[PDB]
């Protein structure tokens, strides 16, 4: 979608894993802020947004 | 209250125990106060500041 | 010391600095000193198919 009408989705009840999107697009920036992502694999969310 | 100094000194220092203890909830600045999530949700550079 | 990596990654070649590229590849210990040098070389090292 474009910008000024972004799009949301809600990812919910699942088992997340973050390593797998090391796959996909060769990611020119990917970083976090208040979490670090080696460490991202680990612990259990609330809610996750896209 | 004919005992009010002994009385008095026993709560001045309860009182500073107390508020000592109540402290450790304060967050002085970091994400967050107890020190497991620190060393849980980050890497160890960013943790030491 | 020399090897060749990424273009996304330089950022991650730092002690225990979270990426993919410096927990389990090779690693730096944390307390490292000295400097790092990179440089995107595909008019040399990168073949047609």
């Amino acid at each position: 979608a474009s910008v000024y009408a972004w799009n949301r989705k809600r990812i919910s009840n699942c088992v997340a894993d973050y390593s797998v999107l090391y796959n996909f697009a060769p990611f020119f920036a990917f970083k976090c802020y208040g979490v670090s992502p080696t460490k991202l694999n680990d612990l259990c969310f609330t809610n996750v947004y896209a | 209250s004919a005992l009010g100094k002994l009385q008095d000194v026993v709560n001045h220092n309860a009182q500073a125990l107390n508020t000592l203890v109540k402290q450790l909830s304060s967050k002085f600045g970091a994400i967050s106060s107890v020190l497991n999530d620190i060393l849980s949700r980050l890497d160890p550079p960013e943790a030491e500041v | 010391d020399s090897f060749v990596i990424r273009g996304n990654e330089v950022s991650q070649i730092a002690p225990g600095q979270t990426g993919n590229i410096a927990d389990y590849n090779y690693k730096l210990p944390d307390d490292f000193t000295g400097c790092v040098i990179a440089w995107n070389s595909n008019k040399l090292d990168s073949k047609v198919g």
